[PDB]
DNA sequence: CTGACACGTGCCTGGAGACTAGGGAGTAATCCCCTTGGCGGTTAAAACGCGGGGGACAGCGCGTACGTGCGTTTAAGCGGTGCTAGAGCTTGCTACGACCAATTGAGCGGCCTCGGCACCGGGATTCTCCA
DNA sequence: TGGAGAATCCCGGTGCCGAGGCCGCTCAATTGGTCGTAGCAAGCTCTAGCACCGCTTAAACGCACGTACGCGCTGTCCCCCGCGTTTTAACCGCCAAGGGGATTACTCCCTAGTCTCCAGGCACGTGTCAGA
């Protein structure tokens, strides 16, 4: 019904993601190159197969895409500012030959401030040497870490890399009771994934005042890929044999809802298209492969989606997936009238039908 | 009432049985205030410093729990701790695998 | 057949990944209470002491042949000799 | 009788690091006899140290020098930051 | 006596372990000698501490102890 | 203080008619200090094994023991164990 | 009246030594045997490195004991040798 | 050019006594390594020394101090 | 016979350069070199003995930069 | 030939001579655990044999780099003059650590569950090797 | 390179026994006070560390040179290596018993602590002869 229909429109935007990936894997594939041998601190930082991967996942503009260049360091120590495991300052244990980047440091912090600033001065003067890809860098901001290099082609196009450091130790003590996912992939699943590393993106606060730029954001973004792929507690389910569970087609609208939302009107770009995977990732948790994830009675996968959102959405808790004691949505992070407006478009959309897919 | 000096100090090492210690044996007529609290810093420094790489070469392994094999290729990986404890032997830790250039055809 | 050598290689990646001890324990048994012997006579060994003495002695023998394994390289070959123990024993304070 | 061990103290630091790691009972005999040993240095150096100077009370400034003179290179340099870093947050209390 | 349970293929799984590739045939009656004047000196001393306990028997701590007097530290065997 | 003045009358019986300058007699305030030293911190850790809470004649012994060796040690033994009984018998 | 060594019949003193046990940082308590066997231990060993050297100078017919004739007497003792290693002396050459 | 200061004469004078007969001619530049590594190992130890005290001069007893504890043991200071 | 075998100033100057990489400015006793010295000249003493072992195994008489590192390899300091 | 050891007196400071309190160390009696000794069966590991091929060892010859001697130059060694940092000791007081009570949560021992891991079995792979 | 024969790596099921969680309790850490003396703070003496300077001359430097020895090359023949068949005695389970380590209760005698009287031992000064 309704909710294929809105499902062949996604296929359509992977489509068009072909467009886009045309010429940024294009640029991507030849632009790396430079960085391992260009003898500096950022040599050796590899692209991670991380995110919508040419997907559905990464939930950005039709116009813009996103990626991320993931830079190894020695002996991340991770300490959490005033804050609960919502943001993370960087600091270094002990290191026999020095640190490699024992110069990007502000004392003992090691903030995003120099580390952005040297890497799009490096982007900047690889985009400058290579003539065959007609690549570029467009002036920054202050208001994002990400150094953007809108590319020429007959028609705009820009995408922009995020620089997150990459460890390979344990993973921090916020996540401790977090990813369950027991009786639904099974311990064995977690505990061989809890052995992965774990990335940090350079995230500003934008609400303190001690420290704004040197702050980290924990991203487990390579966790979250695993999981979407190969889900299920069958082996084979969405792996082979037939078998088609909808439950990422669910998220997919889910998401589609989230977002034609959010562009129609203004007040909810206080909330990101992550609050909703969070949600279903704590939902899937909570009844591990039932019957009721089959293609057909689709319309109660939606029932049941909008049951859970609503549900956060007035008792004002839900909580970060990986991270069990972090409220993504929460007064202090976003007052409530923004999400009770928000609980109102939710509950309105409900009934008559959706009027928002109507124009998709 | 009746705060633990171990916490006080931010420590999970014992202030007070290190303080107990440092008095019940010989080394000194008087023992400070901030010595105790001092060395059980240090020594919970150096135990976390061989534990957490401990730990890495155990997770690489593919395993859940710390053997001697997995504190001897800790201390002999290091530079510094090495250095440490170059003088002491890990029972069931084996040795470090090298063998000479010279000998491979 | 495997030529010379390679079933010597074979067996260091071998008896260098693993830990388990490489002396059989109830010789050793007997080796350690006949030295004894001649300290004190009638002499008990909690089965702990033996372990500790089997793997402190191992340890010694092993890093003992990685010091004369650089005594035969330097002499430019690579059967180790009784000689080059007896080098690596006297640059050491042992003998 | 009555035991003591530092294995209460090892594995409270060992659920710091690496939470979801455990120890192998003989791993822990490694670490309880690692701990008194590197007690037993440090205490020896700064128990010298205080008799070299005539004097008759070991201070946190005598752990600071046993720690500088003892370990090696890098570990003097964080160890004696985090000594510091407790006798401090301790008389603030 | 016992010392030669101290077998060949013994001494070359220990010269395997500390890299030998190839083992002359005088090395093993070399060994032998070695060995022995290590555990006369660790067990000298570990019955020196067992006769000043007054015990009959010789617990791991002695041979700790008598190792630490060599200047060679065993963990994992108490202290 | 030094032991300048009793490794002079040990000299004068084993060597009556030698001296000893000043820097060989400095190595010998040095070569004491270093054997007590040892023994006395040999028989700390003696007593500390046995959770004892005294340094006995019986310690001394076994920290000789333990140090001195070969046929030094069967003689210190010997003449520390005469001291002690002309000592106990006064 | 009596000093501890003269009763001892030792040269060493027993006082002395008994002093420098007691604040020494040795153990809680000190027998009174301690400082006569070690009193008695020091002067064994002394008396036979001077024997030893005193005879080491009259080969090359000085008659005064200096660092070189100490040296050659521990070096060629095969015990003094081995208690008496790893130890440098002052123009022992 | 201070380190240069231990002249090849005094190499060769301690090779010698060492019961060396034949000299290389690569093993003064290694020798002074050698010899500066050792320095640096002990002087290290008597500054670490000389500062808990709070003095200024660098003692004899300091250096005997700081290579007793490297296992050296020195007579006569 | 017994006496040093090094140069005093040379050596003094070489002490200093390698002490004011520790303490700013440092002053030492005149037996606080006396003794470094002294020291310093044994250990090479003991290295070239021993160095020595490791070119007549090799079926050699000139010590060569090569069997220096041996002795230290094997002595634990390399 | 001189300064490096030998020997001499004043004295004050640490050792010798008691005396007492209490607590560490010596003894006797029980408990239980842990070291020793035996039995018997697979069976894993040591012993033995033997062909050969890759390596220890001897021989030989060139060449380049080390040792001795000689003419010249650099700077260490002794001394002497002279000043200032700073080692070394002293005197106040005071505040920090030792010690004793009384209270009390942390840490040890005992108990008990079940999850990590050691082992097996049969691909699947990936070295080595004659060619 | 090409591929046969072997080691080594690996992954979906056993099953056991040890890591770890929990509970009662005891004894060792903590709170609150007192007291006394180790160590800071200041001030002062004066030893010895730095500094320059001039002259003598032992020792570093440089060159010549020719002979000793380092290093590659060659041959060859002892003697270890790998593999196979056979002997043996180490490893395992299981039980028993008794020697000895460990625990507890008087008890006494041995070391610490204190006061005081003073002779051994350090420092300062003088006066020689061993021997650099
Ligand atoms: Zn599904």
């Amino acid at each position: 019904d309704k909710l294929k229909k809105v499902l062949d429109k996604l296929r359509l935007k992977r489509k068009d993601i072909s467009e886009a990936a045309e010429t940024v894997n294009k640029v991507v594939e030849r632009l790396l190159r430079r960085m391992q041998k260009r003898e500096s601190e950022f040599k050796g930082v590899e692209q991670l197969n991380t995110g919508s991967y040419y997907e559905h996942v990464k939930i950005s503009a039709p116009n813009e895409f996103d990626v991320m260049f993931k830079l190894e360091v020695p002996r991340i120590e991770l300490q959490e500012y005033y804050e609960t495991g919502a943001f993370y300052l960087v600091k270094f244990k002990r290191i026999p030959r020095g640190n490699p980047l024992s110069h990007f440091l502000e004392g003992e912090v090691l903030s995003a401030t120099k580390m952005l600033s040297k890497f799009r001065k490096i982007i900047k003067e690889e985009v400058k040497e290579i003539k065959d890809i007609d690549v570029s860098v467009e002036k920054e901001k202050p208001g994002s870490p990400a150094v953007t290099l809108l590319i020429r082609n007959p028609e705009e196009i820009s995408v922009d890399i995020i620089l997150a450091l990459e460890s390979k130790g344990s993973w921090p003590i916020s996540t401790k009771e977090g990813l369950p996912i027991q009786g639904w992939l099974g311990t064995k699943v977690r505990t061989n994934l809890r052995r992965e590393p774990f990335y940090l993106v350079p995230k500003n606060a934008k609400d303190g005042n001690s420290f704004q730029g040197e702050t980290w954001r924990l991203s487990f973004s390579h966790t979250e890929k695993y999981i979407l792929n190969n889900h299920g507690i069958e082996k084979t389910c969405c792996e082979s044999s037939g078998a088609k569970c909808c439950r990422k087609e669910c998220l997919k609208l889910m998401k589609y809802l989230l977002e034609q939302l959010k562009k129609e009107f203004q007040e909810l770009d206080a909330f990101c298209s992550y609050h909703v995977k969070t949600a279903i990732f704590h939902m899937w948790t909570q009844d591990p492969q039932d019957s009721q994830w089959d293609p057909r009675n689709l319309s109660s996968c939606f029932d049941k989606l909008l049951a859970f959102f609503l549900e956060c959405l007035r008792t004002e808790k839900l909580d970060h997936y990986f991270i069990p004691k972090f409220n993504l949505f929460s007064q202090e992070l976003i007052d409530r009238k923004s999400k009770e407006f928000l609980s109102k478009k939710i509950e309105y959309e409900r009934n008559n039908g959706f009027p928002i897919f109507d124009k998709l | 009432k009746a705060k633990s000096r171990s916490s006080r100090a931010g420590l999970q090492f014992p202030v007070g049985r290190v303080h107990r210690l440092l008095r019940k044996g010989n080394y000194a007529e008087r023992v400070g205030a901030g010595a105790p609290v001092y060395l059980a810093a240090v020594l919970e420094y150096l135990t976390a410093e061989i534990l957490e790489l401990a730990g890495n070469a155990a997770r690489d392994n593919k395993k859940t729990r710390i053997i001697p094999r997995h504190l001897q290729l800790a201390i002999r990986n290091d530079e510094e701790l090495n250095k440490l404890l170059g003088r002491v032997t890990i029972a069931q830790g084996g040795v470090l695998p090298n063998i000479q250039a010279v000998l491979l055809p | 057949r495997y030529r010379p050598g390679t079933v010597a290689l074979r067996e260091i990646r071998r008896y260098q990944k693993s830990t388990e001890l490489l002396i059989r324990k109830l010789p050793f048994q007997r080796l350690v209470r006949e030295i004894a012997q001649d300290f004190k006579t009638d002499l008990r060994f909690q089965s702990a002491a033996i372990g500790a003495l089997q793997e402190a002695s191992e340890a010694y023998l092993v890093g003992l042949f990685e010091d004369t394994n650089l005594c035969a390289i330097h002499a430019k070959r690579v059967t180790i000799m009784p000689k080059d123990i007896q080098l690596a024993r006297r640059i050491r304070g042992e003998r | 009788s009555r035991k003591e061990s530092y294995s209460v103290y090892v594995y409270k630091v060992l659920k710091q690091v690496h939470p979801d790691t455990g120890i192998s009972s003989k791993a822990m005999g490694i670490m309880n006899s690692f701990v008194n040993d590197i007690f037993e240095r440090i205490a020896g150096e700064a128990s010298r140290l205080a008799h070299y100077n005539k004097r008759s009370t070991i201070t946190s400034r005598e752990i600071q020098t046993a720690v500088r003179l003892l370990l090696p290179g890098e570990l003097a340099k964080h160890a004696v930051s985090e000594g510091t870093k407790a006798v401090t947050k301790y008389t603030s209390s | 006596d016992n010392i030669q349970g101290i077998t060949k293929p013994a001494i070359r799984r220990l010269a395997r372990r500390g890299g030998v590739k190839r083992i002359s045939g005088l090395i093993y009656e070399e060994t032998r000698g070695v060995l022995k004047v290590f555990l006369e000196n660790v067990i000298r001393d570990a019955v020196t501490y067992t006769e000043h306990a007054k015990r009959k028997t010789v617990t791991a701590m002695d041979v700790v102890y008598a190792l630490k007097r060599q200047g060679r530290t065993l963990y994992g065997f108490g202290g």
